[PDB]
């Protein structure tokens, strides 16, 4: 009658228990309080099977309460707050109805676009992708050939750190520039009250995990131990043998 | 050698575009087939409308053969394709940045996007859907001149293999001149 | 069926043609309707190179003006591996495909697309009726660029600090009366004028 | 949770990272070339007992 | 108080004042296109509004299965089946008032009588 | 033992707030007791499944673009507002892959294909209609639990769940064979797995007859699932309270507490 998934551990039974936190890569929004600058926020977690833990959290944050409508958002390793207009036109949309027509979807509505009236005016300077691009978000490391900061590095940066899921390789900031333009219109409805502030304490929004995801960390991260261990003594083998 | 710039005569050329399934697209993109052998037939209306794929027995009927046309975009603008043939072999202006201009030559204009969907009434079809389920001393002393005289800073190690003698007769032997 | 059609099933690409093909697909990001071989000053020249400084960059038709003017390693290292044909379709696209006309009026800034570059295949009428199959291989995006008169990201730097708590709304079209930072094709027109 | 970390996942988090390689060419101009030394290691299939 | 685009160039346009004829052009910042205003309408802040309870509204509302189902009428078609959802806005301040869509005459009516 | 097995156990810091996971919420029916919770500066904290609570261990979701792909969708490199004005946004595990002009078939037919046998039936998914939206999870960490299936239409008449004596009769024999399974059931479609996300399509029934027709106690027409019996919200140690309904739910609480330190037998080796 000793039906039990346990652990034998030097002469003991040993039961592991399941971990919760927030599913990763869904959107959430929440309402910070009114004394803070900021009013309405959302943001993304993410892991992808899960080198390096691939963290990778993204914020985009709002100003104002008034006349400070404003929406910057923040990007790893950017430190500055940067605007979205900027966002769009170096991710490649110039034209400015088609940033538009990625945010909204009724064209008949005018509310978000009193809204993003004021954003579009912070973005009436740059009109160019890489001039767009060209902006620092320095954090490390060291510039290499580069004049200020070299548009191949943030390229490099759009292409295999940002937004961990729909792709990390080379080629689909469309689905990039559709992915930011659903998470502005759901902000922007929670900004509006037309929709509702979110719920943390919802359960499926959460997830439970288990001895299988558990291993996977744990042996992952022993795996990347070991192998900085097998190209140690790769170097050290100057002089023989191949052992 | 040829001429750098590209072929207008070409453009005027209606293009239907077609998007496919994957089984179907592994075998329309076979190197070791398409040589000009006919594998198909089609059947369009007066009006348009409903076209569709009469797919001839080449296939062998692992696929169906009654497949439908989707003409998603009937009317097509600003699409154009092209070839490209490797070439036969304040004012400072870079006429060579490497890049590597090609003999290329626009060659059609799209007008009409559509599709080619198994018709899901063939016994062949959906039979896929459960397919895609399931998937020396002295003469060294002028040998040393000779070699100073070759060269002002030789190398100790260069040295070496110039003498193949012994070191500490050649540790000696340096010491007695210069460096 | 009667016929009422233009039925030809289909020929096919020589295999020993089909060897250094790369036929890939254009787009222009406009609503109008836009024909280079009716618009472009030609001779149109296609380069693969880098766009900085682009706008400060000569044109064609200036270069022909100004011709005719004139005349310890530490040993140790690693290769974290990567797929070989990525790599090269990163050095491929290291730079992007530009297209204009001579005169430089118009330019076309192209960039690429992944999305779906596999499944399509190509039905072109042939003169007799026709139909190659030619499998794609990949698809691109042009988009004009410097068509009036770009701005500078260093000016551009001090209108996005708060120097003023509102830019002037016709700052571009003050800066334009001043003759800073002019259209390609007025720079152009200057270059041929003088 | 168990059988699905033991039948799959682990064949997985193999060949995504198994791949290491030092080719040593000459890591210096010549040494006439010398050889692209492939000291090539890499992990195939695991096993279980 | 839409925000027009130039015709030639995909833009936001922007207002700017004639100098002597007293009349809001519309010149596009990017290009040299140019429009007169047909109001001298601009800006509008609406501090206030109330809207938002109606809408959303697909053509088949009914399909879902989870909506519930009441006797009153369609007041055109009168056919007595309908379904029947209350506001889709909501504040701490909208109201109890109720929203009646039907299949036969897919229309939206109302049970306020002020 | 029973019970310890299937524990869980979340992270919050040194105090917190209350509304915050502290206390219970609506969303936790079917999955985890309201009674089995321990006692003390973690009450909570620490919660105990459901009798037939089932955890997600995922599936690789490529077939399923593959498929969705096939039948028909708008991938989104030539998406325009204007010219699909009201069409579905399709996500799968929160990635944008389609929009999709036909919702109703779409859904109907993966929930076939899904009863069917042909996808793995972890595979959850939603029509929030509402906002013209889908959803498709697939990933490990989801938590579900068994229903009663329902077909509105009948050749009978009015509206029936589609298991009849006959099957039932089988399972019986089968059991007292001492060549049906749970499994075999569920292979032609009698059950199917609900997760803990999808039931706002969904509406429920308490009681095999509780409306499904059109002193001792007290007790619509568009159902679709029943609960197999409404007893097994509980826990293990919430099956050995005689007459749950019967008392205070404080009292179920201290039992909760108190039969885990009660002595008997333990093994048999
Ligand atoms: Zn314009
Ligand atoms: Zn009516």
């Amino acid at each position: 009658f000793d039906m039990g998934g346990y652990f034998i551990i030097n002469g003991s039974e040993k039961v592991l228990i399941a971990q919760e936190r927030s599913a990763g890569n869904i959107v959430q929004v929440f309402k910070k309080a009114a004394p803070s600058p900021i009013s309405h926020v959302a943001e993304i977690r993410s892991a992808l099977e899960k080198g390096s833990r691939f963290i990778s959290t993204l914020q985009v944050k709002l100003y104002g309460r008034s006349s400070a409508r404003t929406i910057k958002a923040t990007l790893p390793y950017i430190k500055q707050d940067i605007p979205i207009v900027i966002i769009f036109r170096a991710l490649g949309i110039i034209p400015d109805g088609e940033i538009l027509e990625h945010i909204c979807y009724d064209v008949n509505d005018w509310q978000m676009l009193e809204m993003l009236k004021p954003c579009v005016e912070d973005g009436f300077v740059i009109q160019d992708r890489e001039t767009a691009l060209d902006f620092i978000g320095r954090r490390g490391t060291a510039l290499g050939i580069k004049k200020e900061k070299r548009i191949q590095y943030a390229k490099d940066i759009l292409q295999k750190e940002f937004l961990p899921h729909i792709t990390q390789l080379e080629g689909f900031e469309s689905r990039k520039a559709f992915f930011l333009g659903y998470m502005i219109n759901r902000l922007l409805l929670c900004a509006l009250d037309r929709k509702d502030q979110d719920d943390r304490d919802h359960f499926g929004k959460k997830r439970l995990d288990l001895a299988g995801p558990l291993l996977a960390q744990l042996f992952k991260t022993l795996f990347k131990k070991l192998t900085k261990d097998i190209f140690r003594y790769m170097q050290r083998t100057v002089e023989e043998a191949h052992d | 050698e040829e001429s750098l710039d590209l072929d207008l005569e070409r453009s005027n050329r209606q293009v239907w575009l077609v998007r496919l399934p994957m089984f179907l697209a592994e075998k329309w993109r076979d190197r070791n087939n398409l040589h000009g052998q006919e594998l198909g037939k089609i059947r369009i209306n007066k009006d348009g409308s409903k076209i569709t794929l009469l797919l001839n027995e080449n296939d062998n009927d692992s696929i169906p053969h009654e497949y439908d046309l989707e003409l998603t975009k009937k009317v097509v603008e600003n699409e154009y394709v092209f070839t490209e043939q490797n070439l036969k072999k304040r004012d400072r202006y870079i006429p060579y940045v490497k890049t590597i201009p090609k003999k290329t030559a626009i060659v059609g204009t799209v007008c009409h996007e559509c599709q080619v969907m198994p018709s899901m009434n063939d016994p062949n079809y959906h039979k896929i859907v459960e397919q895609r389920r399931n998937i020396p001393k002295k003469e060294i002393l002028d040998y040393l001149f000779k070699l100073f005289d070759e060269y002002d800073y030789w190398s100790l190690k260069g040295l070496k293999e110039r003498t193949r003698q012994p070191e500490a007769h050649l540790k000696e032997c340096l010491d007695k001149v210069a460096t | 069926d009667p016929n009422e059609y233009n039925e030809f099933p289909l020929r096919a690409i020589p295999k020993e043609d089909l060897e250094n093909m790369r036929t890939h697909l254009l787009k222009f990001q406009s609503k109008k309707k836009i024909n280079p071989v009716t618009d472009f000053h030609l001779p149109v020249r296609l380069h693969r190179k880098d766009t900085r400084n682009l706008q400060f960059q000569l044109t064609r038709a200036e270069i022909v003006q100004r011709q005719k003017e004139i005349s310890l390693r530490r040993k140790t290292r690693q290769l974290k591996v990567l797929d070989e044909n990525a790599k090269k379709l990163r050095f491929e696209e290291f730079y992007p495909w530009v297209m204009e006309d001579f005169d430089g009026y118009n330019t076309w800034v192209g960039s690429y697309e992944a999305g779906n570059s596999d499944s399509y295949v190509l039905l072109s009428v042939e003169d007799d009726g026709s139909f190659t199959m030619i499998p794609a291989d990949k698809v691109y995006k042009f988009t004009a660029r410097n068509k009036y008169a770009t701005l500078t990201i260093d000016e551009a730097e001090k209108r996005m600090d708060k120097k003023s708590g509102e830019v002037p709304r016709w700052l571009m079209k003050h800066l334009d009366n001043i003759g800073t930072t002019t259209t390609r094709y007025d720079r152009t027109r200057r270059k041929l004028k003088a | 949770s168990f059988n699905q970390f033991v039948d799959y996942t682990l064949q997985d988090i193999i060949c995504e990272d198994s791949t290491l390689i030092l080719e040593q060419l000459a890591q210096h101009t010549t040494e006439s070339d010398n050889i692209s030394r492939k000291y090539e290691i890499s992990f195939g299939k695991i096993y279980v007992t | 108080t839409t925000f027009r685009f130039c015709r030639d160039c995909n833009n936001m346009l922007y207002p700017r004042e004639d100098k002597e004829n007293n009349r809001l052009l519309f010149e596009c910042r990017t290009c040299s296109y140019v429009e007169e205003a047909g109001s001298p309408l601009v800006y509008r802040h609406e501090l206030i509004t109330n809207i938002g309870e109606t809408a959303g509204v697909v053509q088949d509302i009914g399909s879902d299965p989870t909506l519930p189902r009441s006797d009153r009428e369609c007041p055109k078609c009168h056919s007595r089946e309908n379904v029947f959802f209350q506001s889709q806005q909501r504040r701490k301040d909208t109201s109890m008032v109720l929203f009646f869509v039907c299949l036969s005459c897919s229309h939206i009516f109302t049970s306020d009588q002020k | 033992t029973l019970s310890h097995l299937r524990r869980t156990n979340t992270p919050i810091g040194r105090d917190g707030k209350l509304a915050k996971p502290r206390q219970l919420h609506n969303t936790h029916w079917g999955l985890v007791c309201p009674a089995e919770t321990p006692e003390g500066q973690a009450c909570g904290l620490v919660k105990n499944l459901s009798l037939m609570s089932c955890i997600s261990v995922g599936t690789d979701p490529m077939p399923i673009i593959t498929f969705l792909s096939e039948w028909g969708m708008e991938p989104l490199e030539d998406y325009v507002p204007h010219q699909s004005p009201d069409a579905t946004r399709v996500f799968v595990n929160g990635v944008w892959h389609g929009v999709h002009r036909n919702p109703a078939r779409l859904m109907e037919t993966l929930r076939t294909l899904r009863r069917k046998g042909d996808i793995n039936p972890e595979v959850s998914m939603i029509r929030d209609i509402r906002e013209k939206e889908l959803k498709i999870f697939t990933d490990a960490g989801r938590v579900y639990r068994p229903l009663f299936i329902v077909e509105d239409d009948e050749s009978l008449g009015h509206k029936e769940l589609k298991v009849r004596k006959g099957h039932i009769a089988k399972l019986m024999a089968t059991e007292y064979q001492d060549e049906y399974t749970w499994s075999s059931l569920l292979n032609e479609g009698l059950v199917e797995y609900i997760d803990a996300e999808e039931e706002e399509s969904i509406l429920i029934a308490m009681q095999p007859e509780d409306l499904e027709p059109a002193a001792k106690r007290i007790r619509a027409t568009t159902f679709t699932h029943c609960e197999i019996h409404p007893s097994m919200i509980l826990g293990v140690a919430a099956s050995i309270i005689p007459f749950p309904d019967h008392n205070q739910s404080p009292r179920n609480t201290y039992q909760s507490a108190m039969g885990k330190q009660a002595m008997g037998v333990f093994l048999t080796n």
